[PDB]
């Protein structure tokens, strides 16, 4: 499965990732590009593109326009900024059809790091409330917290 | 309607790397013509940031290098920044050979958006205790100096101080070669310093100075003594290379009857010693000039 | 540089393999060179010819020629060593001699040019050792085991988390005068 971590990565969106991968943290320059890992479960080995949603990189991902299989949205839960705007973008994913081949997870990260919204509050706000032709249970992490994640995921590959 | 591009794609799976190798060769040959039509790029793209296969990477990489890169896609295929970050890491790689090899490549490489923080990256790599790696930077830099010298601007001195830190002859030799091309002056300052020490030392680096000195006088002189002091020491002269040059430089410098004699001798003995005829002729030719 | 190309040659009017240190032009520099080489200019023997201030340096080794080219002066012996040296190296590098073997180990061979010679500089000795430098390394491994492992631990653990959750002078004076 191709699992997607998008948003601008360098924020620790990438931290979020590095934490998974080695246990470590962003010891890279804030990272625009594909970051790749394979994580093996159900031995679907999830190939993670942790990709900055920075300008080009957001702009240009067409070769990566193919067909999805897993969704992480790694979240600045202090961002409560680009999300409406995001919602406005997000529609075009919705308007993609490759994009409807994943039972997913938005991950609320960066909770400790300032705060976060109602699990619901966000849910409408990115436009998330509105799906169903993909599952849509919700899971919070932080980026110095997160557990039960895997419940979210559990259902998800086993969709 | 379908094509063998695809035929290659399955092979790659089938083997892994192995099949891919085959693919590289084919591709290569295909590439060699010019020729190709795109799409495998995607494959390449897909598997390669998440894949190893070092040799293959080396093949791949080189392929990129020889082939264009300001590809009608851009400029870049357009990912020339993203993929690099792994590579940058590799370039970062603690793994010294790996960096060095990259560097080697890198000397060949010249892709700018990628370069900029790799400028930082490279700087770190210079520190690595391996002279191979460091040396490789000397080429690389050389490559910059024409392409985007400026990219780094503080360099000529930086090098020159670096020389101070330095002591690996191999690297030194290099250091000189580039240094004079950036600026002679630094070399000269050092030259002043080195003057006595030279004799002790290995030739190759010594050679490089001989060229430099030459160009400047025809434009302007007044400089002699300091040199002379050394030069006389150089009138030991003893490697066949050294000697070969040593008389040759002399004449360049001088032609006093005494000078005429000095060089002459060197030849005559030389010849006498000499064996490769091809060589012999050559000096004549000079002589013929003379 | 002290060589813009090294091309290893076979008798065929054609040079069996080559590499272009610097690209700009097209083969016509190289292509033209190839043509001339194949032609040999009927010329009888002699392992060297320089003409028009261009060294064409070669060595017959058999039906094969190994070729280097240069235009302005050089110290010979060194050079020779190399031609010869090539003639030492190949059966190791690409396996013996017949184009094919080389055809398979092209990558190896080109790699050898670079490796051997960094821009007209005689880099080392010891072929095996030469292997050593890359695609044969050491550091990377050292790092990998420890690291990979460390991560792995984190991963393993994760699996659970996941799972559940005087002289001078003589001259000098004379001159000075």
């Amino acid at each position: 499965m191709r699992i997607l971590m998008v948003g601008l990565d360098g924020a620790g969106k990438t931290t979020v990732l590095y934490k998974l991968k080695l246990g470590e943290v962003i010891t890279t320059i804030p990272t625009i590009g594909f970051n790749v890992e394979t994580v093996q479960y159900k031995n679907i080995s999830f190939t993670v593109w942790d990709v900055g949603g920075q300008d080009r990189i957001r702009s240009l991902w067409r070769h990566y326009y193919r067909n999805t299989e897993g969704v992480i949205f790694v979240v600045d839960s202090n961002d409560r900024s680009r999300i409406g705007e995001a919602r406005e973008v997000m529609q075009r994913m919705l308007n993609e059809d490759e994009l409807r081949n994943a039972a997913w997870l938005v991950f609320a990260n960066k909770q400790d790091l300032p705060e976060a919204m109602s699990a619901a509050e966000i849910t409408e706000k990115l436009g998330l409330h509105s799906i169903r032709n993909r599952p849509w249970f919700i899971q919070a992490t932080c980026a110095t917290s997160g557990e039960g994640l895997y419940e979210g995921l559990e259902w998800l590959s086993n969709s | 309607e379908p094509p063998s591009e695809i035929s290659l794609k399955n092979d790659l799976e089938k083997g892994d790397v192995k099949s891919k190798t085959e693919a590289l060769k084919k591709v290569i040959i295909m590439i060699l013509n010019g020729e190709k039509l795109p799409g495998l790029l995607m494959t390449i793209i897909r598997f390669v940031l998440p894949l190893q296969d070092h040799t293959i990477k080396k093949l791949l990489l080189v392929f990129w290098e020889i082939v264009p890169k300001t590809t009608p896609d851009g400029r870049l295929l357009h990912e020339m920044i993203l993929v690099c970050d792994a590579y940058r890491k590799d370039l970062q790689h603690p793994n010294e050979f790996i960096r060095g090899s990259t560097l080697r490549f890198l000397c060949k490489l010249k892709e700018a958006e990628l370069l900029e923080p790799l400028m930082p990256a490279i700087r770190a790599c210079l520190e690595h205790r391996h002279s191979y790696v460091r040396r490789n930077a000397v080429l690389a830099i050389y490559t910059i100096y024409r392409n985007f010298e400026h990219l780094i601007p503080d360099a000529p001195e930086l090098i020159h101080d670096f020389l101070v830190n330095e002591k690996d002859a191999s690297c030194k030799r290099n250091a000189f070669m580039m240094l004079i091309h950036a600026d002679q002056d630094r070399a000269l300052d050092y030259l002043s310093t080195c003057i006595d020490q030279v004799q002790t030392f290995g030739d190759i680096l010594q050679l490089v100075i001989v060229e430099l000195i030459y160009k400047v006088c025809h434009a302007n002189p007044s400089e002699r003594a300091r040199f002379i002091r050394c030069i006389y020491n150089l009138l030991q002269s003893s490697s066949p290379a050294v000697k070969y040059e040593a008389a040759g430089t002399l004449v360049t410098l001088s032609s006093a009857p005494t000078a005429i004699k000095a060089a002459a001798q060197c030849y005559i003995d030389l010849i006498i010693k000499e064996s490769d005829n091809n060589v012999k002729l050559i000096v004549l030719d000079r002589l013929v000039e003379l | 540089m002290v060589l813009l190309a090294a091309a290893v040659c076979t008798k065929a009017g054609k040079a069996i393999v080559s590499r272009q240190f610097v690209e700009m032009t097209r083969t016509r520099i190289e292509g033209l060179l190839a043509a001339f080489p194949k032609l040999m200019n009927t010329g009888k023997q002699h392992t060297f010819v320089e003409t028009e201030s261009v060294r064409y340096v070669y060595q017959p080794m058999e039906k094969l020629y190994m070729v280097l080219i240069t235009t302005k002066n050089s110290n010979i012996l060194e050079d020779l060593e190399t031609l010869r040296l090539f003639s030492r190296v190949i059966p190791e590098y690409c396996r013996a001699l017949e184009e094919n073997e080389i055809s398979e180990h092209c990558f190896d061979l080109i790699f050898a040019f670079d490796e051997i010679v960094a821009l007209g500089y005689r880099e080392n000795v010891n072929l095996a050792q030469i292997r050593t430098f890359t695609e044969m390394d050491s550091h990377e491994e050292k790092v990998f085991r420890a690291v990979r492992e460390t991560q792995e631990r984190e991963a393993k653990a994760e699996m659970r988390r996941k799972a559940k959750e005087k002289e001078v002078d003589n001259f000098v004076d004379k001159l000075k005068s």
